[PDB]
């Protein structure tokens, strides 16, 4: 089911090449055929605007498009009584006999549950709930117990929200806590990581990604390629140079990751640029890294800005420690920069605090403000001392 | 120290320093640890030497005991020294 | 005898061109001499290739001929000596992708399917795909494999040394 | 030409320039960097930017 | 936005190679 | 394919089946390294 919402996510903005949305649409087109999209296919439209959405043939009547294969037909809406009625109808009837004869127990629940799936894929998940509530009073082991957690999972990918979904995953997680493999888990783990990224909680998304392994691929939930730009770019965002030598840029599934395709980008254009200090080439694989990595990606392009925005205020920290000084004009011109370009970004970033540096106008140095001794005890006890007891005095100020 | 022990390396570091550093392997697996290995040879050579040197990578509190020890003409009290150890 | 003499004067002199169709014209004369036995022909004339030196493009295309004619009969169990010698072959084309999805399918029939002592060869080869790879992972589980097993089979002085 | 080779070049470049900047940053520091370039024999931005690495 | 950091940054590439 | 094997036997080829699995650092057991780790837990009273 994720297959086609990658694709098709590139529809939504392209930017420079139109025969990315016909090189995607190609790979709508074969899934549609075999499983019925019409709660995503409906969503296409409902989802963003004034691109492709405008083009339906039955709920609301305009052409504007990019791409003509998203609007209904004759062919497809006979299909989707065809899907209906093989999925739904015809075994629904083979259920309601064995409901009467009493077969099994945990059969007939996993039989409520594949049966759910199809509500899934036909748009109505009134009865796909429905059906999946039943069958959870039934689930015990971890045997039915993944497949109740991979109908609601599919909530999050498919339908794109990361509402509902956590919360329900969670209550079936917790009720019964055993976990199976290290796999089933990463289930829990994985989307966990993922809807970090909706929130905006930066560290806390690579806490179970970076130790994740390389090689999980679940498929209609997820791609191989996907799951590999998340936990690299994150990854990179989270840990510091300390741990990106001991884990991130010597790693056997991540240097065997990086070798399987081009498209990750952040691992070896990213990490050996700031290993090696190298700051010449370094700007431009920023440029890459937005457009070919977070643009195409689903949860990577909520951020946009915030990763480039960011990352360039980390990576001079890492100049800043290693110099006491440094060259403006070798700053601002050698590395491939403007002077103009260098205000711009040094000025937003000096009065938030976020770094101690000193810039100089005439003289043109770049020096870093060290604490020495003063570390984390001079502005941080302080503020996070006296901070946290002006939340003390709330309570017991006004009492109740 | 010792040369050519990496036939036995191999197996002291699979069941001492493998469940010791990392404990979440078995778990992730479904296996448990072994509760201890069965060493067959002349000690004193290329053997009894190396045990010590586990607890140099391991850092972990090694126990001598010898066979000829407990020799009591009581009773009770050897019997209970392996419970309490 | 006197084929051999001459495939190796061929790649030597730049008849190479001709040395290889004149190869898969050897089926006739292996239905009778030795009964069968193609195993011990081909191979050797294969071997011709490594020492005096030859393209990339001949090897690949030489093993990929004689297989699909009527020696097919004898390649049935001994496959193995053909198919490690695609992915060797791939090592000086410095592509281990295809060749690491041939050994993850024919790892499913070297368990006492054909040889014992062949894993030393083919975890030999194998660790050298994950030494480009950089991965140290996989690198020191197959090669630990084949060294452990080392010890009851023997192996020549060439891959004892390797 | 060889691939091993070359990656033990830059562990030993790194070698001996840890024990030549050993030599320089044991006695007191605060010397002018182009006096320490003329001890090891290489460019200043070089010698910057192994050091800061470091 | 990208739109500034991204026009700043090739506008500089013309005139850093040319000198 | 076992000889003379009680309940403890095949109790400790889960153990050993797991170290062949685990060099590759995968937590799932191929069928290959089944019979290996089989082979080895009965020759372990025939072992010299």
């Amino acid at each position: 089911n994720y297959e086609v919402s990658e694709k098709a996510f590139l529809l939504t903005q392209s930017k420079v090449s139109i025969e990315q949305r016909k090189e995607a649409a190609e790979f709508v087109l074969a899934k549609i055929k075999e499983e019925e999209m019409a709660p995503y296919y409906k969503y296409l439209c409902e989802e963003y605007l004034v691109n492709n959405g405008q083009s339906d043939l039955e709920h609301d009547e305009k052409s504007d498009s990019l791409n003509e294969w998203i609007k209904f037909d004759q062919e497809l809406y006979n299909e989707l009584c065809k899907k209906n009625e093989s999925k739904i109808k015809e075994l629904n009837e083979k259920i309601q006999k064995l409901e009467e004869d009493d077969e099994g127990e945990l059969e007939q629940a996993q039989a409520w549950i594949n049966l759910g799936e199809y509500y899934a894929q036909i748009g109505d998940k009134d009865n796909a709930e429905k059906t999946l509530g039943k069958s959870l009073s039934k689930a015990i082991s971890t045997g039915a117990k993944i497949d109740v957690m991979l109908t609601i999972a599919r909530l999050g990918f498919f339908y794109n929200d990361q509402l509902y979904v956590k919360e329900k995953l969670e209550a079936v997680n917790s009720m019964i806590e055993k976990g199976g493999d290290w796999e089933r888990r990463n289930r829990y783990k994985t989307y966990y990581g993922i809807h970090c990224l909706a929130v905006r909680n930066f560290k806390e998304a690579a806490k179970l990604l970076v130790d994740s392994l390389a090689t999980f691929t679940s498929i209609e939930l997820t791609s191989y390629e996907s799951i590999a730009t998340y936990a690299s770019v994150t990854g990179l965002f989270t840990l510091e140079r300390t741990d990106l030598k001991s884990k991130v840029i010597d790693s056997p599934e991540l240097l065997s990751l990086i070798s399987t395709t081009a498209a990750l980008q952040s691992i070896s254009s990213l990490t050996i640029s700031l290993y090696a200090s190298d700051y010449a080439s370094y700007f431009p694989y920023l440029l890459e890294t937005y457009a070919n990595v977070l643009i195409p990606c689903k949860y990577l392009n909520r951020h946009a800005d915030f990763f480039v925005r960011e990352m360039r205020r980390k990576v001079y920290a890492q100049l800043l420690e290693s110099y006491k000084t440094l060259s403006l004009k070798s700053m601002a011109s050698a590395f491939g920069v403007s002077v103009a370009f260098l205000d711009n970004d040094l000025g937003k970033f000096i009065p938030n605090k976020q770094l101690n540096c000193v810039i100089d106008r005439v003289n043109g140095i770049v020096e870093t403000n060290r604490p020495d001794n003063k570390n984390a005890q001079y502005h941080l006890l302080v503020k996070q001392g006296d901070g946290l007891l002006t939340k003390l005095q709330k309570y017991g100020a006004a009492v109740r | 120290d010792v040369g050519g022990l990496d036939m036995q390396k191999q197996e002291i570091r699979e069941a001492v320093e493998l469940p010791l550093v990392q404990a979440d392997l078995y778990e992730q697996i479904g296996i448990d640890p072994p509760r201890g290995v069965l060493l067959y040879g002349p000690p004193g050579t290329g053997k009894t030497m190396l045990v010590k040197a586990v607890a140099n990578s391991t850092k972990a509190a090694f126990i001598r005991v010898n066979g000829s020890e407990f020799v009591h003409k009581y009773l009770g009290e050897g019997p209970r020294m392996v419970r309490d150890v | 005898t006197s084929i051999l003499e001459l495939g190796q004067l061929y790649v030597t002199m730049g008849a190479k061109d001709k040395l290889r169709e004149f190869i898969p014209h050897s089926t006739e004369y292996m239905m009778q001499f030795a009964k069968s036995k193609t195993v011990k022909v081909l191979k050797t004339l294969i071997e011709k290739f490594e020492q005096v030196p030859d393209s990339l493009d001949d090897q690949i295309f030489v093993c990929e001929k004689s297989i699909e004619f009527a020696k097919r009969e004898k390649r049935v169990f001994l496959k193995h000596s053909l198919s490690i010698k695609l992915a060797t072959l791939h090592y000086q084309k410095k592509q281990y992708k295809d060749s690491l999805a041939l050994i993850n399918d024919l790892l499913r029939e070297f368990k006492k399917l054909d040889d014992k002592p062949s894993l030393v060869d083919v975890h030999l080869l194998e660790s050298k795909v994950y030494h480009k790879l950089r991965n140290l992972a996989k690198s020191k589980a197959s090669l630990t494999a084949a060294r452990t097993a080392a010890n009851s089979i023997y192996c020549p002085t060439q891959t004892v040394a390797e | 030409g060889d691939e091993l080779t070359r990656s033990h070049f830059n562990a030993l470049y790194d070698t001996l320039l840890e024990s030549n900047l050993c030599k320089i940053i044991e006695p007191f520091e605060c010397v002018e960097i182009s006096h320490i370039s003329k001890i090891i024999g290489l460019d200043t931005q070089q010698v910057e930017g192994k050091l800061s690495q470091m | 936005d990208d739109f500034t950091n991204e026009l700043k940054a090739e506008l500089d590439r013309y005139k850093r190679e040319n000198q | 394919k076992m000889n003379g094997c009680s309940g403890a036997d095949v109790k400790g080829v889960c153990t050993e089946a797991g170290m062949y699995a685990l060099r590759e650092r995968r937590i799932h057991v191929t069928q290959e390294d089944f019979e290996l780790a089989v082979g080895k837990v009965m020759n372990k009273n025939q072992e010299t």
